[PDB]
């Protein structure tokens, strides 16, 4: 029942971008469940769909900073997991 | 270029652990 | 206030770069002892000195991907903390 | 270029470490 679920933070980016990631990033957990593997997936994705380079984050207790050109940028906690990820260029 | 920061660390311990 | 151990694992940078950054991480813990502050002031010195764009991460439970041009990365931990640093451009 | 990868441990907590 549960679809594009995924709470926003740090919204910054193209809707469908942010639709497409907060939906790829689900999958991600499906397909892996792993935070690490998360970033993984929708990094190359991006990348090779949109081009790099896109950064992302993924877990429970992490400090981060990073620096990303405007209407590049997105944040949003899922699957009792913090995702991240935007593009640099 | 605007500079993204966070700080996660939810205490999400409940049953299980983190 | 200035020595510290810190131990390296994804070396890939300069000695003085990474030894630097080490340092200076050592310092970041006794001016701000935060994880994001740490991050913050480090990356933007390092993009100041050695010019844009570092990014950085720390903490000590956190899955994550990115990508960065060669020689530009480095990751250790220290102040039981996971320390990562590296620059893009 | 080369994409960095990592997954971090309790190091210090409740448990202590």
């Amino acid at each position: 029942m549960c679809d594009r679920k995924a709470v926003i933070k740090n919204a910054d980016m193209s809707e469908e971008m942010q639709q497409d990631s907060v939906e790829c990033a689900t999958q991600a957990l499906e397909k892996y469940n792993i935070e690490k593997d998360i970033a993984a997936h929708i990094k190359k994705e991006f990348d090779k769909k949109y081009n790099p380079t896109w950064h992302c984050i993924v877990g429970r207790n992490f400090g981060s900073y990073v620096t990303h050109e405007t209407k590049h940028f997105i944040y949003f906690y899922l699957g009792q997991v913090a995702i991240l990820l935007f593009k640099s260029g | 270029m605007k500079d993204t920061g966070i700080q996660v660390d939810r205490d999400l311990d409940g049953k299980s652990h983190k």
